RNA sequence: AAAAUUUUAGGAAUAGUUAAUAAUAAUUUAUAAUUUUGAUUAGAUUGUUUUGUUAAUGCUAUUAGAUGGGUGUGGAAAAAUAAAAAAAA
C-alpha cells in the first residue's frame, strides 16, 4: 500500500504481518558464521530487533568434532556434530497457540530435532511425486476405516483435553465423613 | 573481545567462548568548538555559547536521575508514576481550574544525595471548592483541556482563614508585593 | 509466484501483459495433483 | 477463600447435579449455604445495597501502612449485596435434585418438603434485574443495511432484522426461573425433579435410551416401574398440595417433562402420550371450578407426542446377518401412521402452535420407519426450503431411499440429496456419509473429498 | 485556526449506540454536552429517593427549623423576589410567600387513623433527641433544584453548625422511621438534605406554568449569598394553608 | 475467514489459496468478491484482418463524395458482421435472431457444458440498449438440475462466448411471464431416465490416461526420446 | 464531602454531588457573571433555532463546509495532538509558521 | 428482545413491593467524569466507568434518548448519494410528539436537514402530533423515521439535486444553495473538498440488499 | 473483515464513509424485484394456516386526516376487482417488471394483472396484483384462503399499500415468514380418507442383483479454464456451495 | 492522555495566544497563560539497557532512526534510488 513500492524486499499483506520463525545472521567470512532462530514479524525494519517476538536459539552450521565427550570407539558417535539450541516452550507456544509461519531452513532444523516432520522442500530426487486416482483411494479407505467413536475419542485426546480422571482419583477427591 | 590486549587480537568477527560483544565507540576524539561569532555580538539576549556544549539527558554529568522514592510514593501506591500528587493550591483565576504546586525528587549518584524540585499543574475542580492555599490530593485522568490532565481528588487541608476571608468579600490571599525581577531601575516616587 | 507457462492462453494486447493465466485442462489436472500431495 | 454468593452456589450445584456427585454438594452446602433463609412477611424484600464503598479519611490516608490502604476489587466485600435479592429457593431446589441424583430419599424428602412448605406459605421474593455483566444491555442500531432475506437467490438467508428460516429447536416459552410466583416455582420444581429422574435413568442405562442403536431400546427396563411409581406419587403430591391455585399458572413445561418421562423410562406409544396429556389437562381444568375452555397442548408437548411416535416405529439397522432391519415386536405401521396423521391434523389445526425443525424430524422419522415412501414429499414440501436442518433428516431419508424398487432411483435420489446438502448449507455429517459409504459396491456413490482420501491413505 | 484542530471538548464516543454503526451504516449526531453538563452547572441536587410504594402517597407532615423574625434570609429572599418579578412576572405564582419560609429537615406521611398516637410519640422522641442540642447557626448561599427543576431552593452550606444538624436529624430519622415504623419518604439509615424552598411548581399549576422552572430566572442568584441565621426552634408541621396563615403546627421543641 | 481452503493451515503462504475467502477481504472494496470470470482480453480482441480490403465508412460521414458502390457497401456490411462474430457470439447477437428475443431459451457458455461442469441460463427478459451487442440480460441460473428461485442479471452477457438451441416449446410471448424451470429434486420428482446427475458434492472425475502419460513423461517416469 | 472515592475513582466533587452537599467558596463577581452567562446557553439556543431558522442555517453552512476545508480533515495522533507546537518543535521555524514559540502552557 | 422484558418485568415487580426501605445514596454512587483514556465515552445510565459488581435497583428512565432518522443527499465526486443521518435527543419520558419535533429541530447542526416541514413516523405510519410517547410504546430501541415534504417527489429528477457531472449549473443557481456553498469551479487548495467514491465502486449495479448477479 | 468499533476519525456532522441507504423507487422494475418473493411466501402462508388481517370483506375506508397513519404497510386480499378510490391507475406492461412474478405465477396462482396505483396527492402507493384461477398449491379447509371464493368468480386480488421512495423495510413483508406445514401428503392416512386401505408398507429393502448403471466415461474439457476454483475461492458453480468442496467444476 | 531525567561563563521577558462554556465565538465570557525554582527566541546537539580508563562514589563515549498541511487512499502515512525480509503452484 506504499505509493512507490520498496522493490527489493516485498511481502504478502500489511506489515507487521503474522509472526514467522526465521534463521538470520550477519554476513561474514564463512569460517565464523552463526545463525539465529527467531520468532519475529513478517515485515522487518533496519535492525531486526524492532520487531522481534522471541529468541529461539543459536545454530552453528559447522560440523564439529566432539571434544566434550571422551573419544569413543563407537562408530556413529565419532561422526562430526552439529550444534543447535532450541527453546521449545516458546516454540510450542508460538507455533501451537499463536499459529506462526515457518521459513524452510528452520523447518529442516526442527525436523532434525524431532519437533516437526521433514519439510516440503526436502526432496530425494530419486523418487517422483506420487499420482492419485479417487476410486483406488476409495477401495483402500473402505478396506480400512476405524470406528466412529474410536476416531472421535482419538481426536478428543489429541486436540482437546489429554489429562482425564480415572474413577479412582474421583473417589479419592470426594469429601469424607464430617462434611459427607 | 574487550578484555584482550591490542596485540592479543586475532579475529574481529566473533566471541570464542562467551562474554560481552562490545563495539568500541571512540571516546577520545579531541572534538572541538568552532568559533563563529565576535565576543561583542552574540546573537542571544540571555545566554552566550563559547565552548563545546555537553549534550544528552541522563548522559549528562553529573547524572541527575528520577527518584521514585519520596513522600508521594511513600504514602501512595501509584498505578503509574505521577498518578498521584500532593500539593498546595496556588491561585484560582480560571473557572473550575485549580493550579497546584507540587514537589518531586531528583537523585545525584555522584554525591549520593537528593534534591526536591517543584512543578505546577492544572487540576480540574468541578464545583469550585478549592481556595488558594489548600492542601490537595491530585490524580491523573482523562484529557480535559489542552493542559489539564489532573483532577482534584480530595481536599486534605482546606483553608479556613482564606474561606472566611472570602466570605467578607476580600481576596483569599493578599496579592504579592513585587512581580518578577527586572534588569532596569524603576524610579517611581510618590 | 504463480507460475505462468508458455502454453497458457496468450493474450494479444499491446496495452498490457502478454500472457493471461488461463490453463490448458492438462495444467489444471496437474496442478490439482501436486496440490493434493502438499495437502498430504 | 472467596465466599461464593448465592448465584455461584447455584452454578456449582448445577455442576453437581449433572455430575450426579452428592458428596460435592454436601460439603458445599455445609460450608456455605446453611444460614440461607427464605423471605417472610416480616422480611423486607429486596434488601438495599448497604456497602459504604471504600474511601479514606485524610488520617486514614496519611497514617496507615501501605497495605491497609490497598484496595483490589475483592469479591468478598460485596457478597452480602450480591445476596440481597434472595435466590434461596433455587439453592433448595438444586439441593433436592442432588439428593435425588445421589440416590438418597430421606434428605431429598427433607429439602423438597422445606421448599414446598415455604412456597405455599411465604411471599414471592422480588426478582433481580438482568445482570449487566453476564448478559449485555442491547445497544441501539438501525437495521437498514442488512443482507436481505432473499439476498442469496439460491436459498433463505436468515437476517439480523428478522428470522425467515423458522425455529430449529422448540423453546419452552417461559421467562427465566426467578420471575415466577411461588406457586409457579413449586410447579417448576416438580418438573425439575422429574427431569433429574430422567437424566439419572439415562446415565444408568445409556444403551436403552439411545434411539435404535440396539433392540434393547424397545423394551422397558426393570426398575422402570418403581421409577414411574415415584413420578406418579410426586405429581399427585403436587395436585394434593396446590389447590384451585393451579388453574391460574402455566403447566406447559411440567406436562412436556411428564410426557418425556412416560415416553423414555416407561415407554408409551404416541397414542398413549396424547391420551395421557389430555387426561392431565382435563384434570387441571376440573380442579379449577369453571366452564372449562381447556388450554390446548403447547408446541413442546406435541414435540414429545411426536417423538413418542418416532420411538414407536424405530428400526435397528444393518444386523450382522446382512438382514435388513429389526422392528419393535408387535408393530403395526397402519395404526401408527393413522394416529400420526390425525395428530398432525390436530396440530396444524391449532393456530398458536409454532413448528420447528425437530418436530418435522420426528414426523419424517416416523414416516421412514413406517415404510410410507412419502417421506420425501413431506420433507420437500414442508421442510427443505423453509428450515435449517441437521443431516439427521438425510440419514433417515437415506434409509427410505435404500428401499425403493430399482437401483438407479436409489443412486440418483441419494446424489440429489447430497446436492441439497451443498445448496442449503447442511454440512452432511459423518454418520450419514458412513451410511452412504457402506453400500458403495451397489450404488458407486463417492462420499469423501479427494484430499480427505489422500491424506487418509 | 484560533485553537486546537480538534477541540478537546468535542471528542465524544457514544457507547449506548451499537458497535460498527457509526463506522459504516450511519453517523449519529447530537449535542452531547447538554447531557454531560454537570450537577454543579445545572443546579440539580440528589435528594433521598423514595421507594415506589412510598412514592405513591402524598406527604402529610414534615420537620422544620422555624426561621426567627428579623432574618438576613427573609430580607434577601424578598430582595430576590423583587428582582425576579421585575425581570419576569410569570414567576408570581411559582414563588413562595416570604411568610412561609422555613427550613425543611425531612418529610413524612402520617395516616389519619393513628394520628394522635403518632403525633404524641413523635413529639416526645423529638424532644429527647434535641434535649442536648444548643441553638444552631447555619449559613445559606446558593440555589438548587429538586424534582427535575420543579422545586427551587436555598442550600444549607456544611461550613458551620450544620455538622450538628446532621447528627441531630439522623437521630430522629432513626427514631421516627426506625423505632415506630413511620413513612419517611426515604430510608431511615439515610440522611435528608435540608433546604429552604423558594419557588415551587405544584401539579395543578404545572399546566399553565410549564414542566420545569426555566434556569434563566435564577441563573444569576444561583450562587448568591443569603447569610447566617441562628435557630432555636424545631417544629413538626401538618400542611394546611388556611388555619393560621403559617403552616399548621402540630408540635414544637426549643433548642436552648 | 467465513470459508477457508482446508481450514486454516498455514505451512505455506500458497497453502491458503489465491484468495483467503469468497467474501471481499477489505470491507471498503466490495468488488473483490470472488466471481467466476472470463478471459475478456482474448474474447473481445476481434479480428481486424477480416476488415482488410473492405472500405468501411463511418456513421457521421454522410457526404455524397464519401460513400460508395452498393456492392462495396454490401461486402462492407458482410465484412463487419464477420468481424463481430469473429470470436464467438454475444448473447444479444443470439437473442435478436430468436423468436420473442429468445425468452425461455437456455443460454450456455462453452465451458459450462464440458467436463463435470453443467450449467445454463434460462432467459427471463432483455433490454437492448441502442447499440445491439450490448445491453442487460436477466434470467434463471440452472446448475446441475438445480434452479434459482428468482431471476438475476446474467453476468458477462457482453462477452462473446455464448451458445443456445432454439426450441418452440420454450418460447414465451412478451405478454405472458417466463416461468422458472423446475429444480429436479423438488418440483419434479427425480427420474433417472429423464435426467442423470453428472457430478455431486463429494464426487470428482477419474484420471484421463493421456494426462497421466504426459505427467509421467514430464516428471521423467516414462521415458521420452528425441 | 472532602474525600474522594478510592474504589470508585470519583473525585470529591462527585461524592459531594451524591450526598447532596455543596461545598463552594464564596464567588466574586467574575465567576458569578461567567457562570450565569454560561448557564443559559441552551435556552438562548432553543429560542434562536425556533424563532430564526435562516440565520442559523447560514452559520451551519459555514461550519459544515469549514469541516472539509482547513488543515486536518481527520483525527490522528498528529492532528489530535493537544499541544501541537510542543510535540513538534522541529517544524516551528521552517515548515509551520503559525506558532512562534514551542511552549504556551505549563506542559 | 429478552433483555427488554426481563428488565421490564423486574421493574414492575419491584414497584409492587409492599416492604422496601428505599436505597441509601451513599451506597449508590453516581458516575465519574474522570477515568483513564483520552476520549470521553458516554454510557448507559445503568452503567459506570468503574467496576461495579452489584446489580442496582431498576429505575424508570426520565430521559429517553430518542433517535430520529433522516435522509441526506451527500455529495461525493462521482455524483449524489442518498444516505442516512440520525439525530439524537434526550426527550423527557412523558413528552408530546409535537415537543419531540421541536427538540429534534433544535438539535440538528446540519444545514441540509430541517429546511421544510417533517413528519415523524414509525415503520411508515405517521404519529399523532397530539399524543404521548407512552401511548405509542416509544423506547430507545424503537425505530423512528422522519419524512419531509418533497421526499415523495424524490423519484423525479427535479427535487433531487443536480450533479454538475450530468447537469448544467448556471449563474442562476451558482449563487443559491448547496451548489453555491460547494464552489464547483476548482480552486488551488480545491475548495471544500468533498468525500469521493468512484463510479465502479459497486460495479455496474449500485448498492443493494439483494444480490443481483 | 469485521465492523470496527466506533468512528472517532471524522466529524459526525459530515458523515464520511457511509454505505448508501437503499431506497425503493416505484417507477422502476427494481420495486417488484424486492416485493415479489415476499408475496409468494405470503400467499403460501395463507394457503396453510390463517393470518388475521390478510382477508378483508370490503375495501378499507379511512378519512383524509388519518390516511397516512393507518394505511401504510397494510396488505389485504379481496375477492373481486375494484380499484381503491382516489387512485390514478398505471398498467405495468413493461416486461422487465412482470418478470419477477414468474415464480409466483407458475408455482402459485397465475398472475392475470399487475397495477401500480398512486394517490392524487402523490404521497401514497398501492401495488395491486390480480390472480386468475385456483391455487396451484393445495388449500387447507381451516386456512385463511379457504374463506375466499377466488380460490378453491375465479379472479381475486392482493392489495399492498406503501409510501414511495422508502427503504425496503417499511413495506412490511417480513412478519409473514411464519411457516406452517402443508398437510396434503398425510391427508392420505387420516381416518377421514378412504384411500388409506390402498396403502402398503415397505419395511425391508428388496434384494438387488444389479449395481447402478455406470456414468458415461469422462471427457476432459477442451477449452482454456481460469484455474483451480478452489484456489480462486469460487464456490462450486460460482453458484452455491462451499469452496472446500470443488464438485462439479470441470475436473 | 500523562509523570520523571534536559545543554550554553558572565541572564530578560515571551505570545493566533490560558480556562471555562460548545460538536459557538476572523468582536462568546473572565481579575487569563508561560518566565529569574532561569522562560521564549539564538548557538551547539540524533533523548533515558551499549565505550574507554580505573582498586574505586567518578571522569569519558554510544550511532541511528518519526521534518506540517493542500480529493485525505489505507487496519495504520511510514508513500518517489540507494534490499539482502522469498513476496498467494
Ligand atoms: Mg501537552
Ligand atoms: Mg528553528
Ligand atoms: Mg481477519
Ligand atoms: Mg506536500
Amino acid at each position: 500500500a506504499r505509493a512507490v513500492i520498496k522493490r527489493r524486499s516485498p511481502q504478502l499483506w500489511g506489515a507487521p504481518g503474522a509472526p514467522i520463525i526465521r534463521m538470520r545472521g550477519h554476513h561474514v567470512v564463512w569460517k565464523f558464521q552463526s545463525y539465529d532462530l527467531v520468532v519475529e514479524h513478517t515485515h522487518k525494519r533496519r535492525n531486526s530487533d524492532i520487531r522481534l517476538l522471541h529468541y529461539l536459539g543459536k545454530h552453528c552450521p559447522h560440523p564439529q568434532k566432539s571434544l566434550w565427550s571422551p573419544d569413543t570407539p563407537v562408530a556413529q558417535d565419532r561422526h562430526l556434530f552439529m550444534l543447535t539450541t532450541v527453546d521449545i516452550d516458546a516454540f510450542k507456544y508460538w507455533f501451537g497457540v499463536k499459529r506462526c509461519r515457518l521459513s524452510m531452513k528452520p523447518w529442516a532444523l526442527l525436523a532434525k530435532a524431532g519437533l516437526l516432520p521433514p519439510s516440503l522442500t526436502q526432496n530425494s530426487k530419486i523418487m517422483p511425486k506420487p499420482l492419485f486416482d479417487k476410486e483406488s483411494l476409495m477401495r483402500y479407505y473402505l478396506a480400512n476405516r476405524k470406528d466412529e467413536d474410536v476416531m472421535a475419542r482419538e481426536k478428543y485426546l489429541n486436540y482437546e483435553n489429554s489429562m482425564v480422571k480415572t474413577e479412582e482419583e474421583r473417589a479419592a477427591e470426594r469429601p469424607v465423613a464430617p462434611y459427607l | 573481545p574487550w578484555w584482550n590486549f591490542q596485540t592479543e587480537h586475532r579475529q574481529r568477527c566473533v566471541l570464542m567462548y562467551g562474554g560481552a560483544r562490545t563495539k568500541n565507540t571512540h571516546n577520545a576524539n579531541h572534538r572541538v568548538f568552532i568559533k563563529k561569532y565576535k565576543r561583542n555580538a552574540f546573537p542571544n539576549r540571555t545566554r552566550h555559547h563559547w565552548a563545546v556544549s555537553m549534550t544528552g539527558v541522563l548522559s549528562q554529568r553529573p547524572r541527575r536521575m528520577p527518584w521514585p522514592y519520596d513522600l508521594t510514593s511513600l504514602i501512595f501506591n501509584q498505578p503509574r508514576q505521577g498518578s498521584d500528587k500532593i500539593g498546595y493550591v496556588v491561585g484560582t483565576s480560571m473557572l473550575k481550574t485549580a493550579v497546584v504546586a507540587t514537589n518531586h525528587m531528583v537523585y545525584y549518584p555522584k554525591f549520593n544525595q537528593r534534591v526536591s524540585r517543584t512543578k505546577r499543574f492544572f487540576a480540574h475542580d468541578e464545583d469550585l471548592a478549592c481556595v488558594e492555599g489548600d492542601l490537595v490530593h491530585i490524580k491523573q485522568c482523562r484529557k480535559i483541556s489542552k493542559y489539564k490532565h489532573y483532577y482534584v481528588f480530595s481536599i486534605l487541608e482546606p483553608n479556613v482563614e482564606g474561606r472566611e476571608r472570602l466570605k467578607l468579600g476580600l481576596k483569599a490571599v493578599p496579592p504579592p508585593l513585587f512581580g518578577y525581577p527586572v534588569s532596569r531601575r524603576i524610579v517611581k516616587l510618590n | 509466484r504463480q507460475i505462468r507457462p508458455y502454453y497458457n492462453l496468450p493474450s494479444k494486447s499491446e496495452h498490457g501483459r502478454k500472457m493471461t493465466g488461463f490453463l490448458t485442462p492438462y495444467r489444471h489436472w496437474m496442478w490439482k495433483q501436486n496440490e493434493l500431495w502438499r495437502n498430504v | 477463600q472467596t465466599w461464593p454468593c448465592t448465584a455461584t452456589i447455584c452454578a456449582y450445584l448445577d455442576v453437581c447435579v449433572e455430575a450426579g456427585e452428592k458428596t460435592w454438594a454436601m460439603e458445599a452446602w455445609n460450608r456455605y449455604c446453611t444460614e440461607l433463609k427464605f423471605l417472610e412477611p416480616g422480611e423486607v424484600d429486596p434488601k438495599p445495597i448497604s456497602r459504604v464503598p471504600f474511601s479514606l479519611t485524610r488520617e486514614e490516608l496519611l497514617y496507615l501502612p501501605k497495605w491497609k490502604k490497598h484496595f483490589d476489587h475483592d469479591p468478598n466485600l460485596d457478597v452480602m449485596d450480591l445476596n440481597r435479592f434472595n435466590r434461596t429457593r433455587e439453592v433448595y431446589l438444586r439441593m433436592a435434585q442432588v439428593m435425588l441424583a445421589g440416590g438418597e430419599r430421606n434428605a431429598f424428602q427433607h429439602f423438597f418438603t422445606k421448599l414446598e412448605e415455604a412456597m405455599l406459605n411465604k411471599p414471592t421474593p422480588v426478582p433481580e434485574p438482568p445482570n449487566p455483566h453476564l448478559v449485555r444491555r442491547p445497544r441501539w442500531a438501525p437495521y437498514e443495511h442488512c443482507k436481505s432475506v432473499h439476498h442469496s437467490p439460491w436459498r433463505l438467508q436468515n437476517n439480523g432484522r428478522a428470522l425467515a428460516l423458522g425455529p430449529p429447536v422448540t423453546i419452552e416459552d417461559e421467562m427465566q426461573s426467578r420471575f415466577f410466583s411461588n406457586d409457579q416455582f413449586l410447579v417448576h420444581s416438580v418438573k425439575e425433579v422429574l427431569r433429574i429422574v430422567l437424566q439419572e435413568h439415562k446415565r444408568a442405562h445409556p444403551t436403552e435410551c439411545t434411539r435404535c442403536k440396539t433392540e434393547a431400546f424397545f423394551y422397558k427396563t426393570k426398575d422402570a416401574d418403581e421409577t414411574l411409581k415415584f413420578c406418579d406419587d410426586l405429581i399427585e403430591r403436587l395436585f394434593a398440595s396446590l389447590g384451585v391455585r393451579l388453574s391460574n399458572l402455566n403447566t406447559s413445561s411440567l406436562l412436556s417433562t411428564i410426557l418425556e418421562v412416560f415416553r423414555v423410562v416407561g415407554k408409551e406409544s404416541g397414542a398413549a402420550l396424547l391420551q395421557r396429556a389430555n387426561e392431565f389437562l382435563e384434570r387441571k381444568a376440573s380442579l379449577g371450578d369453571a366452564e372449562g375452555s381447556r388450554e390446548n397442548l403447547t408446541a413442546s408437548n406435541y414435540l414429545q407426542v411426536l417423538s413418542g411416535f418416532a420411538d414407536e416405529s424405530a428400526f435397528v439397522y444393518n444386523t450382522k446377518k446382512d438382514g435388513t432391519c429389526q422392528y419393535k415386536t408387535g408393530f403395526d405401521p397402519r395404526t401408527t401412521m393413522r394416529h400420526l396423521a390425525d395428530v398432525v391434523q390436530e396440530i396444524a389445526g391449532n393456530p398458536h402452535v409454532t413448528w420447528a425443525a425437530d418436530m418435522h424430524l420426528q414426523v419424517v422419522e416416523t414416516m421412514v420407519g413406517c415404510g410410507t415412501m412419502k417421506a420425501n414429499d413431506y420433507f420437500v414440501r414442508n421442510v427443505l426450503r423453509q428450515f435449517s436442518w441437521d443431516s439427521r433428516f438425510l440419514e433417515a431419508l437415506y434409509v427410505e431411499y435404500r428401499r425403493q424398487d430399482d437401483v438407479d432411483m436409489w443412486a440418483e435420489l441419494t446424489k440429489r440429496a447430497l446436492v441439497w446438502t451443498a445448496r442449503y448449507n447442511a454440512p452432511a455429517s459423518e454418520r450419514l456419509r458412513r451410511l452412504i459409504e457402506d453400500d458403495y459396491d451397489t450404488i458407486r456413490v463417492q462420499t469423501r473429498t479427494f484430499r480427505e482420501l489422500a491424506v487418509f491413505q | 485556526e484560533r485553537g486546537l484542530y480538534f477541540p478537546i471538548n468535542h471528542r465524544i464516543v457514544d457507547h449506548r449506540i451499537a458497535p460498527g454503526v457509526t463506522v459504516e451504516e450511519t453517523d449519529v449526531q447530537s449535542r452531547y454536552r447538554r447531557e454531560l453538563r454537570t450537577n454543579f452547572a445545572t443546579g440539580e441536587t440528589r435528594q433521598t429517593i423514595a421507594p415506589p410504594w412510598s412514592a405513591r402517597e402524598r406527604p402529610t407532615h414534615f420537620f422544620s427549623l422555624r426561621l426567627p423574625s428579623r432574618n438576613s434570609v427573609t430580607l434577601r429572599v424578598k430582595e430576590m423576589h423583587n428582582h425576579l418579578l421585575f425581570s419576569h412576572q410569570q414567576c408570581a405564582p411559582m414563588l413562595v410567600s416570604p411568610t412561609k419560609l422555613h427550613i425543611t429537615l425531612g418529610v413524612m406521611t402520617i395516616p389519619e387513623n393513628s394520628r394522635e398516637e403518632l403525633v404524641k410519640n413523635i413529639q416526645q422522641s423529638m424532644s429527647e433527641t434535641f434535649a442536648c442540642v444548643q441553638p444552631l447557626q447555619l449559613r445559606f448561599r446558593g440555589l438548587g433544584t429538586f424534582d427535575f427543576g420543579r422545586v427551587l431552593f436555598i442550600r444549607v452550606v456544611p461550613e458551620a453548625d450544620f455538622g450538628r444538624l446532621e447528627r441531630a436529624v439522623c437521630d430522629i430519622r432513626r427514631r421516627v422511621g426506625g423505632v415506630l415504623g413511620v413513612d419517611l419518604k426515604g430510608n431511615p439509615h439515610d440522611s435528608y438534605v435540608p433546604h429552604v424552598t423558594v419557588a415551587k411548581i405544584r401539579p395543578n399549576q404545572r399546566q399553565q406554568l410549564g414542566d420545569t422552572i426555566p434556569q434563566s430566572l435564577w441563573a444569576d442568584y444561583q450562587h448568591h449569598d443569603f447569610g447566617d441565621v441562628t435557630l432555636s426552634t424545631v417544629d413538626l408541621c401538618r400542611m394546611k394553608g388556611s388555619p393560621d396563615g403559617y403552616y399548621h403546627t402540630e408540635g414544637a421543641v426549643h433548642l436552648s | 475467514r467465513a470459508d477457508p481452503l482446508n481450514g486454516g493451515s498455514s505451512m505455506t503462504l500458497g497453502s491458503k489459496g489465491s484468495k483467503l475467502s469468497p467474501e471481499p477481504h477489505r470491507r471498503r472494496m466490495p468488488w473483490t468478491a470472488a466471481k467466476e470470470y472470463v478471459p475478456g482480453v482474448v474474447l473481445n480482441a476481434r479480428d481486424k484482418m477480416v476488415l482488410d480490403g473492405v472500405q468501411l465508412l463511418d456513421i457521421e460521414s454522410i457526404d455524397r463524395a464519401s460513400q460508395l458502390d452498393p456492392l462495396e457497401v454490401l461486402r462492407a456490411v458482410v465484412a463487419t458482421r464477420e468481424y463481430n462474430i469473429s470470436t464467438g457470439k454475444n448473447i444479444f447477437q443470439l437473442a435478436s435472431q430468436a423468436t420473442y428475443n429468445g425468452r425461455g431459451q437456455r443460454f450456455y457458455r462453452k465451458e459450462w457444458q464440458e467436463g463435470t461442469y453443467d450449467k445454463y441460463v434460462t432467459l427471463s427478459a432483455i433490454d437492448f440498449d441502442r447499440d445491439g451487442n450490448k445491453g442487460t440480460a436477466y434470467g434463471y441460473i440452472t446448475f446441475h438440475g438445480e434452479t434459482t428461485t428468482r431471476p438475476v442479471q446474467v453476468d458477462f452477457a457482453d462477452v462473446p462466448g455464448w451458445y443456445m438451441d432454439f426450441v418452440e416449446e420454450r418460447a414465451v410471448p412478451f405478454t405472458g411471464i417466463v416461468p422458472p424451470p423446475p429444480s429436479i429434486g423438488t418440483d419434479v420428482p427425480v427420474d433417472p431416465h429423464s435426467y442423470r446427475l453428472k457430478a455431486y458434492p463429494y464426487y470428482d472425475a477419474p484420471n484421463p490416461p493421456e494426462f497421466v502419460e504426459r505427467l509421467l513423461k514430464d516428471r521423467g517416469v516414462l521415458p521420452d526420446t528425441p | 464531602g472532602l474525600n474522594g472515592c478510592v474504589e470508585t475513582g470519583r473525585s470529591r466533587s462527585e461524592v459531594a454531588r451524591d450526598l447532596g452537599l455543596s461545598y463552594t467558596r464564596p464567588l466574586h463577581e467574575n465567576e458569578k457573571k461567567q457562570l450565569s452567562h454560561q448557564a443559559v446557553y441552551y435556552e438562548r439556543l432553543a429560542k434562536f433555532k425556533m424563532e430564526q431558522p435562516e440565520a442559523a442555517r447560514a452559520m451551519e453552512r459555514e461550519r459544515f463546509v469549514r469541516k472539509f476545508s482547513g488543515m486536518f480533515v481527520k483525527m490522528d495522533i498528529r492532528s489530535g495532538a493537544p499541544d501541537f507546537p510542543s510535540t513538534y518543535r522541529r517544524l516551528l521555524g521552517t515548515k509551520v509558521v503559525r506558532w512562534a514559540s514551542k511552549r504556551h502552557g505549563p506542559n | 428482545g429478552h433483555y427488554q422484558q426481563e428488565a421490564f418485568e423486574a421493574r414492575k415487580r419491584f414497584e409492587e413491593s409492599t416492604t422496601y426501605p428505599g436505597p441509601i445514596r451513599a451506597a449508590t454512587p453516581g458516575d465519574t467524569r474522570f477515568y483513564s483514556g483520552s476520549l470521553e465515552s458516554i454510557l448507559h445510565d445503568t452503567d459506570r466507568h468503574y467496576w461495579r459488581a452489584v446489580t442496582d435497583d431498576p429505575r424508570v428512565q426520565h430521559l429517553i434518548p430518542l433517535r430520529i432518522r433522516f435522509k441526506i443527499f451527500t455529495w461525493v465526486t462521482s455524483g449524489w448519494e442518498q444516505r442516512m443521518q440520525v439525530v439524537q435527543i434526550m426527550a423527557p419520558k412523558d413528552s408530546t410528539i409535537a415537543q419531540v419535533k421541536d427538540l429534534v429541530i433544535v438539535e440538528n447542526q446540519s444545514p441540509y436537514l430541517c429546511v421544510s416541514s417533517f413528519h415523524l413516523a414509525i415503520d411508515g405510519k405517521e404519529l399523532d402530533p397530539q399524543k404521548t410517547l407512552g401511548e405509542y410504546g416509544i423506547t430507545e430501541q424503537s425505530q423512528i423515521d422522519a419524512i419531509e415534504q418533497n421526499d415523495h417527489l424524490l423519484h423525479r429528477d427535479d427535487e433531487r439535486p443536480r450533479d454538475w457531472t450530468v447537469d448544467e449549473i448556471t449563474a442562476e443557481d451558482v449563487k443559491r444553495s448547496p451548489y453555491k456553498e460547494m464552489e464547483m469551479q476548482p480552486l488551488q487548495n480545491l475548495a471544500p473538498r468533498y468525500e469521493a467514491r468512484p463510479k465502479g465502486y459497486f460495479g455496474r449495479t449500485y448498492y443493494s440488499g439483494m444480490k443481483q448477479s | 473483515s469485521r465492523r470496527f468499533r466506533y468512528n472517532t476519525k471524522f466529524p459526525a456532522l459530515v458523515s464520511y464513509n457511509k454505505l448508501p441507504w437503499e431506497v425503493v423507487n416505484h417507477e422502476t422494475p427494481q420495486f417488484h424485484m424486492h416485493v415479489a418473493p415476499h408475496y409468494e411466501q405470503l400467499l403460501t402462508l395463507a394457503a396453510s394456516s390463517p393470518v388475521p388481517h390478510i382477508i378483508g370483506s370490503k375495501h378499507i375506508d379511512v378519512p383524509r386526516e388519518h390516511r397516512l397513519r393507518l394505511l401504510p404497510g397494510m396488505l389485504y386480499l379481496l375477492d373481486g376487482d375494484t380499484l381503491p378510490g382516489e387512485f390514478t391507475i398505471n398498467r405495468v406492461l413493461d416486461p422487465t417488471a412482470l418478470q419477477y412474478y414468474g415464480r409466483l405465477s407458475s408455482q402459485i396462482v397465475t398472475v392475470e394483472a399487475v397495477r401500480m396505483l398512486v394517490p392524487d396527492d402523490l404521497r401514497l402507493l398501492c401495488n395491486c396484483i390480480t390472480f386468475k384461477g385456483p391455487l396451484h398449491l393445495p388449500v387447507a379447509p381451516y386456512a385463511s384462503l379457504a374463506s375466499l371464493r377466488g380460490a378453491s368468480s375465479n379472479c381475486f386480488t392482493l392489495y399492498h399499500f406503501v409510501r414511495p421512495n422508502r427503504p425496503p423495510k417499511e413495506l412490511q413483508l417480513e412478519k409473514y415468514y411464519i411457516h406452517a406445514p402443508c398437510v396434503a401428503p398425510l391427508s392420505e392416512f387420516a381416518s377421514n380418507s378412504d384411500e388409506r386401505g390402498n396403502w402398503r408398507p415397505r419395511l425391508q429393502a428388496p434384494k438387488r442383483t444389479r449395481r447402478a448403471t455406470p456414468l458415461p466415461a469422462y471427457r476432459p474439457p477442451q477449452s482454456y479454464l481460469m484455474g483451480l476454483a478452489e484456489r480462486l475461492a469460487v464456490v462450486p458453480g460460482g453458484c452455491f456451495g462451499r469452496r472446500s468442496l470443488m464438485w462439479g467444476h470441470w475436473f
